[PDB]
């Protein structure tokens, strides 16, 4: 990241994920909305 | 005194007279089912305006209901107009009325007595899943309700985890029959068993004999449509392929007047549970809507009590814009005599219907294969 | 025969204007096979008394078509409406003029109306066109929650799905932005809509809401330099100017409120319709009275779709047709500009050619060049996992 | 026989019938679209030749 970073001009803060789980789908409970889990999840929403 | 009317117009509903009286069992909300009832003979604009005013500004009615049918939905229209000038709750019931308004108006309340499109969609998705697997097509004019009716099997579609193959959505510009011809062997280009569409009956007619015309009206198919095809009678015309499935309201027995009786109960349950929860008026208009409609507009509305009303054991709650949440569908198809022969029982997003396996009508194959 | 048509105005002197109108129809088309004739009411203010003088005009005349204005009340919705539902009944086929709603646009609900001008719907081409020119490719659309935002939101979309596909992609919308009408402090949304890539909004809503957002902005300045705006026409009138930031896009119809020019279109393509229609099998009648009569004039439909065909030779506003859907076509549009709490013709929209044929655009930071949108992010924002060989974790 | 000719879910097709036959069975199958260009048509040496 580093190097990448230093080749391209970035700026940036690095979190770790909320939960420790990679990611996969799920359909939730209590709805119908299959969604996203863990860390993919947290790309594919916005946070990241 | 809570004014509730009753309008029977055009119909064969004398009986019903005594009907009115079956709502004797209102005293479990211990407040006044005050009725009476009108008839009328004919109906035009002018009459129906004319008649209610007067009605209104005779007795005080507080709220009414309407039945009527040879299905001209102008009046579901004018009734409406007339709901939002006069900031009253009417509740259409019956086939003439009951034909569901895409926008209603705001300050409106009017709240309709069927199914909406999406939920005949669910419907369809419903059947669909229960034996054959994939929305082959969907091959739809632009008639009005459009956009949704695609989107909302898409959003289903997606949102699923089972197989849910769709093929193709195609429509056609109906208004110009020349580029038809090329978008049906485009059609015939559905290599595709189910098929699903959704135009009006003679634009289904028009389609129809184009199939005939490609070969796809054969028995290498199946086709579904939504509770406007045709649903609305008892005579097919010419054109239509036998096994076609739809989905219409059950008009063949529920009760007029259990329908009268379950609106009589809507309107005085909306009152109990505003009045005694709050005691406050719902203070009835002067007159029709000539000149007073600015002091009852102070009035705030007791439509968020209207919404969600259940009564005898049934969910009988709208939704905002004037439809049945769980409502009482039953599927329906055309057999080798012409004749809609009645299938299914719908509710709750449950399926109950004829035996395990599909009829599967003659226009040899399919075997059958037992094991262990 | 004598045929009849009739209207429903609010000056009642356009009243003798139609009635010269139809004189100098009578003299000029046809080869006197039959006569024209009509005959005019007004508004009122009770809206069911209305629908009855409607009523009255319909018994007092076996009418072919009628025609409606907008009185000067401010209440440009539900004004008119009763006349539609009350034809509706009949299949009547009835021309409007200075109305722009889109619910009135729905072929299921109005199912027999007619208008001689596109209504706020349509106005999403022009857009559609200014960011092809511009090449503005990140769009950010903000929107109300009336039925007339999710038209507009609707048709911009299905407009912008080109996506062909057998340099890089179109023009793309960023995301959209519901909005409540009449809600105050939406300064949540801009916030939300802050931190996007584009620099460049949409606005389409009622004039009291666009006093709101351009006051919430002018708090915010998202009116600086780099940003860019453009409305409707709507968005720039009444309550709008009082807190428009200096130097907007908007626009409007290029004839707009000259009802008299569309008195005689109207005329003239009615009448150029019937001339055609009269021969072909049975007409035989219009429904004559107004109560009883509980049936549909048989012929509606085929009158009606003739006259939606009927292309009009040369009309005090062009050459005026209409869509599949019976709306006035091919309209011209005058883009403006805020040119320091002043309006000015830029350019014109002829139809599809966009024509800038002026001084010079003045965007709203003061600047002078064509600002780009998107200027991207060049901070970033990183998630990651804890595993051991590749990614340590340490108090 | 025609819908049986759309059953015949196939490129190469091959014929063998008089000239106006031919017109006639080449209008049909382009009321079954089977005119397309998902097909190719060989015909011997006595058809319109
Ligand atoms: C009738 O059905 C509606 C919808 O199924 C119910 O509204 C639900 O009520 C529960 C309360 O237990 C809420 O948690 C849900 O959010 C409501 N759904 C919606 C869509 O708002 C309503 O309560 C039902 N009424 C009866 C008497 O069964
Ligand atoms: C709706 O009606 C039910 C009736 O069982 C009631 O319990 C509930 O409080 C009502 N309101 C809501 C918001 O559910
Ligand atoms: C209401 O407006 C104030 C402006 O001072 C703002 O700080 C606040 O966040 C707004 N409320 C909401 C819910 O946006
Ligand atoms: C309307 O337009 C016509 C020609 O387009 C013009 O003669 C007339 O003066 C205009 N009327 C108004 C009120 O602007």
């Amino acid at each position: 990241l580093i190097k990448l970073a230093r080749t391209m001009q970035f700026t940036y803060e690095v979190h770790l994920v909320a939960d420790g789980k990679f990611g996969t789908q799920e359909r939730v409970q209590n709805s119908n909305k299959k969604e996203w889990n863990g860390m993919m999840g947290e790309l594919l929403s916005g946070q990241a | 005194s809570i004014g509730i009317a009753v309008i029977l117009v055009g119909t064969s509903d004398e009986v019903a007279i005594k009907d009115a009286h079956e709502k004797d069992d209102f005293h479990h909300l211990s407040v006044v089912p005050r009725v009476e009832l009108v008839a009328m003979n004919e109906t035009d604009p002018k009459s129906i305006i004319t008649r209610i005013c007067d009605l209104m500004s005779d007795r005080k009615i507080q709220g009414v209901v309407f039945a009527d049918d040879t299905d001209q939905e102008a009046i579901a229209q004018i009734l409406d107009f007339i709901s939002a000038q006069t900031l009253t709750p009417i509740l259409g019931i019956h086939g003439g009325s009951s034909m569901i308004m895409a926008d209603k108006d705001e300050s409106s309340m009017f709240f309709q007595f069927g199914p909406s499109i999406e939920q005949q969609a669910s419907v369809m998705l419903n059947i669909m899943e229960e034996y054959d697997w994939y929305i082959f097509s969907i091959v739809t004019t632009y008639f009005p309700g459009y956009q949704d009716f695609v989107n909302k099997i898409r959003s289903t579609i997606e949102n699923s985890f089972v197989g849910w193959e769709l093929e193709e959505v195609l429509l056609l510009d109906m208004s110009l029959d020349d580029g038809d011809s090329k978008i049906q062997n485009q059609l015939k280009k559905l290599q595709s068993p189910i098929i699903l569409l959704y135009c009006t009956k003679e634009e289904a007619t028009y389609i129809f004999e184009v199939a005939n015309s490609v070969g796809l009206t054969g028995y290498g198919y199946t086709w579904i449509v939504p509770s406007l095809v045709a649903g609305d009678t008892d005579t097919v015309p010419s054109e239509f392929p036998t096994g076609l499935i739809s989905v219409s309201y059950d008009e063949w027995d529920y009760g007029l007047p259990a329908r009268v009786r379950d609106g009589i109960a809507i309107i005085t349950t909306a009152a109990s549970d505003m009045l005694s929860e709050h005691s406050f008026i719902p203070e009835p208009k002067s007159s029709c809507y000539n000149t007073h409609e600015k002091r009852i507009y102070q009035s705030n509305m007791l439509n968020r009590y209207l919404i969600n009303v259940t009564f005898e054991g049934r969910n009988l709650s709208f939704s905002e814009d004037g439809y049945q949440m769980h409502p009482k569908l039953v599927i329906i198809l055309l057999n080798k005599e012409r004749k809609w022969e009645r299938v299914g029982k719908w509710k709750d997003k449950s399926l109950q219907m004829k035996y395990y396996v599909w009829p599967r009508m003659c226009p040899d194959d399919h075997l059958s294969i037992v094991t262990l | 025969k004598i045929v009849n048509i009739g209207a429903v105005l609010s000056t009642r002197k356009h009243e003798q204007m139609f009635r010269e109108a139809v004189n100098q129809a009578n003299k000029r088309h046809g080869s006197w096979k039959i006569q024209l004739q009509a005959t005019s009411v007004t508004h009122k203010p009770n809206a069911i008394q209305m629908a009855l003088s409607v009523c009255e005009d319909l018994i007092s005349s076996q009418v072919y078509a009628i025609l409606v204005s907008h009185p000067p009340t401010p209440n440009d919705h539900f004004t008119p409406t009763p006349v539609s539902y009350t034809a509706g009944f009949y299949r009547i086929p009835v021309l409007g003029l200075t109305t722009r709603m889109s619910i009135y646009s729905d072929k299921s609900i109005h199912l027999s109306f007619l208008r001689t001008v596109p209504p706020y719907s349509h106005q999403s081409s022009v857009w559609f066109e200014m960011m092809r020119v511009y090449n503005w490719n990140h769009i950010i659309l903000l929107v109300s929650d009336d039925h007339e935002g999710r038209a507009a939101q609707k048709r911009l979309e299905t407009l912008l799905e080109e996506r062909e596909s057998k340099n890089k992609r179109g023009p793309k919308a960023e995301k959209v932005l519901q909005f409540d009408p009449g809600t105050k402090n939406v300064t949540a949304l801009l916030m939300e809509a802050r931190e996007l890539e584009a620099r460049v909004i949409i606005l389409s809503a009622s004039e009291d809401d666009a006093a709101t957002v351009y006051r919430a902005a002018a708090m915010l300045d998202m009116t600086g330099s780099g940003y860019v705006w453009l409305v409707g026409e709507r968005e720039i009138s009444g309550n709008a100017l009082r807190y428009a930031p200096d130097g907007i896009i908007g626009l409007q119809l290029i004839n707009g409120k000259n009802e008299s020019a569309h008195i005689s279109d109207a005329v003239g393509v009615v009448a150029q319709a019937v001339h055609e229609l009269l021969e072909k099998e049975n007409i035989t009648d219009p429904p004559r009275g107004c109560v009883g009569n509980t049936n549909i004039w048989k012929t509606g439909p085929l009158f009606k779709r003739v006259l939606m065909s009927s292309k009009y030779a040369d009309g005090v506003t062009g050459r005026v047709e209409f869509n599949e859907d019976g709306d006035r076509k091919f309209a011209q549009y005058s883009i403006m500009n805020l040119q320091n709490r002043k309006l000015v013709q830029v350019g014109i929209y002829n139809g599809t050619h966009v024509i800038p044929n002026d001084r010079k655009i003045i965007w709203p930071g003061g600047e002078t060049e064509k600002p780009r949108g998107y200027q991207m992010s060049t901070r970033l924002k990183i998630v990651t996992i804890h595993q051991e060989p590749f990614v340590y974790v340490k108090p």
